[PDB]
């Protein structure tokens, strides 16, 4: 517990001694005045409060080391070299700086040393809009930096029960009797006079930073919600606006000559010798050819071939889209396949400027996969940033005039767009319920289909030519004049099929329309699209940064989206700038998220330490070992207080450490518990595999219980929170006072007696109608999602009734993909008819709700279809293709009617009715 | 314009889908070699960088030891207190010798990450010998399983031979 420092005074002295790890930089700092005493130059140094130490971080930055109450372990510098520079200037902007390179795990000199203009110009802009909004938050009143920090958590959307108020800083309560359906402001004033015997406070959740307030009434909050059905009285808390801001404070169509591009050098190629190289070549818009793809001559295999062709294509400059990206590919033939790696390129610039020059384009691996494709348009257009390991395509775009030529403005695009009953007919058909002949159709009736056929614009920017520059102006001119869509077709629009930047910025605008609550839904979704994006400044950037400024909940998860993603290379440049600009413009929420990040810093450690002692001792002395590592001072106090990131409203205060434990599992996962002033919360940090899988799933499953919960169906389901915050990490929500049925079960009557122990005499019938609700809103959920691989380990049930699935590893088919039946088991169906043999009211009412919760998913089905598309960009296993997609659409039975699809659920239940005796 | 027995060929699609499954796993295994060891090559050029800039705060100091020292050792040796230069002379000595261990760090991990930038290569090109055999067993497997489903084989009997 101690190490060799190397410390460098400002007068040129060099001190070197021994410190312990856990002692703090201002302990440092006295030892070192102390041997400094007894060295040259001493009587030149000022006193130690006019310098800060610096040092080189774990990102190769230096860092100015403001607050000395961290420990020297904790500020993990590369080498121990500890060095005194002046306490002034700029330290706001030096301290931000910095801080932000360790939370985001990647250094800010890294943008800077790229020489990127486009890099530097986003920089530029996000945080200079991002500093201005947190500036405005300052100035505006208290109430609406409420609304920013602490959001109202309401239910999708008379009785009279008691409610213990108190107040800050008295030790007294006050419980009394009000209605569900009151004002929260009511509620205030009741509180009030008590004291005694309104508008300058708010209500508070004890051991929460949960509010109630505003316009709606008591019943629609969450916390309300869940004390009037469970039976416990709330307990709140009426702070002061005061204390409130305590927290505040502390010509291109000239040019028709055909495109051309010059293939000059490879480098750093690893192939086998005998073949020979070839280099595939393509233009693209989206996932559609422009032209025919052109291939290159066949040379050796070496690592450094040369080539030095000219490759034409057959398509003009001036018919080029705006969006066009030529995309490459670099295969190995034999002289008489093999995909070695892929790069795509944007012929035009983020300025809208044409290229030209020599580009070197640093490539990215080509993986195998059941298409096959000859190229790869959907991949990124950024570089392969491991550029010395990695190959790479010298290429260079020949200059075409004297100036250089941008692509045409909006007003002169306008410009160039402007200018029977049998066809109308043809087109309903086409639209209600494409083939070439269909796209040439649509195409010349356009106009009508603007007109009176708005949500088929989707359909419209498929069948439009982007090869030719005159179809591309006609279709922009409808655009710009579309009428505004509905969320559901916008979200359809920022698929991969829609490149073009009119196109996004017209799905932007609809979007607007969210609230947050709604926007929370496809927030995964928005954040995954940005893979499909070529350049860094776009309009779904902005929208995501200008609503994580609006509301700190979405900031919040925008930033562990993006955070837990920066190991891929892929998008480590275009997520790092976005958190960054996140960062600048939510200063107060950073530092929650560092304590986040360093809580999480020490359980991997912890995780690895027990996973290493895992294989050599048993498990009762590893426990105990475990402890060990967690009681220490630097370990204790970083997983000790701090808010949850599973929902930063929940408040992780005092580790329980005996309570912690792990499982013997492939993984070891690690179960932390803590407890607060209220009463018990626990977490699982799971480290080994990847949980965007199990997210998207219980998002789904959630979105499906707002989605029942909108249509007076409330059927107890829990979408407990999974967040996946690094390389193969993440934590997931404890439900508590629940366990797996196989540990239950270990006969016919076992789940039942479960039930009776836990819900002995009169909530005996509650539980089994929580069940009852809960088992039937799973079994759909299941279904529609094509869940397979269930069984007693991987299901739950809560004490209070409620059955709950966990740990989504498969889905859509998959385990080879086949139709996943639907599946009641034989003890399910015993615990609903209540011990009986035969209980067919009881059974038609559980029939009723399966039925009911089936129908509801279809008449949003469309959303779900669209929501998935979209997830293709996760590049997840099990949804890649269309085929996967199309497993929703059976499954919800999209193409049948409702009443046939209804008929055939029926046989499918009836059908999973006769399997469970078998 | 425009052929062996069903159960003949239903034994190669037995065969031949194990031993794609098998190069299926054996890419895997090498794909995961690629990415963990180009998360190891970025942690060594990063830790590079760290290296040149802790050295670049060394040889600052060097260059502040020779800018501020020249009025004092001239006014100590004034005053003839010439064992007090010799303090500040071996100090900065000391901090020489430091700069030496610290460029002879850097130099190991250079040639680390010179050894590992060529097994990058190595795997790289193990990953491209294998994927003309992965490419053309997915093929192959595919097109005996098309056959015997135009044959118009169950569903079931295709299940056995694939496992
Ligand atoms: C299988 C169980 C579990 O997972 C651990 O990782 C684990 C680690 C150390 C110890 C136990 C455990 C347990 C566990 C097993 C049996 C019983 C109990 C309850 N216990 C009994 C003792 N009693 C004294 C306390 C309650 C827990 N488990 N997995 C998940 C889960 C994991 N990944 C993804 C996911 O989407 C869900 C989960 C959850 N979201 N909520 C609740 N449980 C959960």
């Amino acid at each position: 517990q101690s190490v060799v420092v190397d410390f460098l005074l400002p007068t040129g002295v060099y001190l070197n001694f021994p410190v312990s790890r856990n002692a703090n930089l201002s302990t440092i700092k006295q030892l070192l005045w102390h041997r400094a005493q007894y060295e040259p130059l001493f009587h030149m140094l000022s006193g130690p409060e006019a310098y800060v130490f610096t040092c080189i971080n774990q990102t190769a930055e230096q860092q100015e080391l403001e607050d000395e109450q961290r420990r020297l372990c904790d500020v993990q510098p590369f080498l121990p070299v500890l060095r005194l520079v002046a306490r002034e200037g700029d330290r706001v902007k030096k301290l931000i700086n910095s801080q932000i390179s360790l939370l985001i795990g990647k250094g800010l000199h890294e943008f800077d040393s790229l020489c990127d203009p486009e890099v530097n110009d986003f920089r530029a802009k996000m945080c200079q809009f991002c500093e201005e909004a947190a500036a405005r938050r300052q100035q505006l009143g208290w109430e609406a930096w409420l609304q920013y920090s602490f959001p109202l958590q309401l239910e999708p959307s008379n009785r009279a029960l008691l409610v213990n108020v108190k107040f800050e800083g008295s030790e007294e309560s006050f419980t009394f009797q009000v209605s569900t359906k009151d004002v929260p402001l009511a509620l205030m004033a009741c509180a009030l006079r008590k004291k005694a015997t309104p508008e300058d406070y708010t209500l508070q959740v004890n051991g929460r930073h949960e509010y109630l307030y505003g316009s709606y009434p008591l019943c629609q909050f969450q916390y309300i919600c869940s004390c009037l059905h469970s039976g416990l009285t709330p307990h709140l808390t009426m702070v002061h606006s005061s204390s409130i801001l305590a927290m505040r404070d502390e010509s291109l169509w000239s040019l028709e000559q055909p495109f051309r591009i010059e293939l000059i050098q490879g480098s750093k190629v690893n192939a086998d010798e005998r073949m020979k190289l070839v280099v595939q070549a393509g233009l693209f818009h989206g996932n559609e050819m422009l032209c025919k793809t052109v291939s290159s001559s066949e040379v050796s295999v070496c690592s450094e071939p040369v080539w030095k062709q000219r490759l034409e294509f057959d398509i003009n400059i001036c018919d080029l889209p705006r969006m066009a990206r030529l995309c490459f590919a670099l295969y190995a033939v034999i002289e008489k396949d093999c995909p070695i790696a892929w790069a795509n390129l944007m012929l035009f610039d983020y300025k809208d400027q044409l290229k030209t020059g020599e580009r070197c384009l640093y490539m990215w691996p080509s993986v195998p996969d059941e298409k096959g494709e000859l190229l790869n348009p959907t991949g990124t257009v950024r570089s392969n940033p491991n550029t010395d390991s990695a190959a790479a395509l010298l290429i260079c775009l020949p200059e075409v005039a004297p100036h250089p030529v941008y692509y045409p403005a909006l007003e002169k695009i306008l410009e160039l767009g402007r200018h029977t009953e049998e066809e109308q007919l043809q087109l309903r058909e086409i639209l209600e319920r494409l083939y070439e002949h269909e796209k040439d159709l649509v195409w010349k009736l356009r106009h009508e289909v603007q007109e009176h056929f708005p949500e088929a614009l989707a359909r419209l920017l498929l069948v439009t030519k982007w090869n030719k520059h005159e179809d591309v102006a006609q279709m922009l001119y409808l655009l710009c004049s579309w009428p505004e869509l509905p969320v559901l077709s916008a979200l359809e629009l920022l698929d991969f099929s829609f490149p073009d930047c009119h196109v996004g910025s017209f799905a932007i605008k609809s979007l607007r329309k969210l609230t947050d609550d709604e926007l929370f839904q496809y927030l995964l979704q928005l954040v995954q699209v940005l893979k499909y994006e070529s350049y860094l400044d776009c309009e779904l950037t902005k929208f995501l940064l200008d609503r994580a400024l609006a509301n700190r909940k979405i900031g919040h998860f925008l930033f562990w989206h993006l955070r837990s993603e920066m190991h891929v290379p892929s998008v480590a440049l275009r997520f790092g700038l976005i958190l960054e600009a996140y960062c600048r413009g939510s200063t107060h929420h950073m530092k929650v998220l560092m304590k986040q990040g360093e809580a999480l810093s020490k359980l991997k450690a912890l995780n690895d330490f027990v996973k290493l002692s895992s294989q050599k001792t048993p498990k009762p002395q590893t426990k105990e070992l475990m402890h060990l590592c967690m009681r220490q001072e630097a370990y204790l106090e970083a997983l000790s207080h701090l808010q949850s990131p599973l929902d930063p409203s929940t408040l992780l205060a005092e580790v329980c450490v005996e309570q912690c434990t792990f499982m013997d599992s492939k993984m070891k996962p690690l179960w932390i518990m803590y407890s607060n002033e209220e009463g018990s919360v626990g977490i699982i940090f799971k480290n080994g595999d990847d949980l965007r899988q199990d997210m998207l799933t219980l998002q789904m499953i959630q979105l499906m219980d707002v989605l029942w919960k909108q249509e007076g169906l409330d059927l107890r389901m829990t979408p407990y929170g999974c967040l996946p915050t690094g390389d193969r990490t993440g934590l997931i929500e404890v439900v508590l006072r629940s366990d797996t049925i196989a540990n239950i079960q270990l006969n016919k009557d076992a789940l039942l007696n479960w039930l009776k122990s836990k819900n002995p005499g009169e909530a005996l019938d509650r539980a089994i109608e929580e069940f009852t609700l809960s088992c039937a809103g799973y079994c759909v959920a299941t279904y529609v999602l094509g869940i397979g691989d269930r069984h007693s380990d991987n299901i739950m049930i809560r004490e209070s009734g409620q059955l709950f699935h966990i740990d989504f590893g498969h889905f859509l088919g998959n385990f080879n993909r086949e139709r996943v039946p639907f599946i009641l088991t034989y003890d399910f169906v015993h615990v609903i008819q209540q011990g009986k043999t035969n209980n067919s009211e009881k059974f038609e009412r559980f029939r009723g709700y399966c039925e009911r919760a089936y129908t509801i998913l279809r008449r949003h089905g469309l959303l779900f279809l669209h929501l998935f598309a979209l997830m293709r960009a996760a590049g997840l296993p099990e949804l890649s293709c269309s085929k996967d997609i199309q497993y929703l659409k059976d499954s919800l039975a999209l193409g049948k009617t409702e009443e046939e699809a209804l008929k055939h659920f029926r046989v499918k239940f009836n059908e999973a009715l006769r399997e469970s005796w078998k | 314009q425009q052929e062996d027995n069903i159960e003949a060929v239903g034994k190669k699609l037995h065969e031949y889908n194990t031993q794609f499954q098998e190069k299926s796993r054996e890419y895997d295994r090498l794909y995961e070699d690629y990415t963990r060891t180009s998360q190891e090559i970025q942690m060594k050029r990063t830790a590079i960088e760290a290296f040149n800039e802790t050295i670049k705060i060394f040889e600052e100091q060097c260059q502040t030891q020779e800018r501020y020292s020249k009025e004092y050792i001239e006014k100590f040796k004034r005053e003839g207190n010439e064992t007090e230069i010799q303090r500040i002379m071996h100090n900065y000595e000391k901090l020489k010798s430091r700069i030496s261990e610290i460029v002879d760090s850097r130099r190991r991990l250079e040639e680390d990450l010179k050894k590992q930038a060529a097994e990058y290569r190595e795997i790289d090109k193990r990953m491209n010998s294998i994927k003309p055999d992965l490419i053309q067993l997915r093929k192959t497997r595919d097109q005996y399983l098309m056959w015997l489903t135009q044959k118009g084989v169950r569903q079931k009997k295709l299940n056995e031979w694939l496992g």
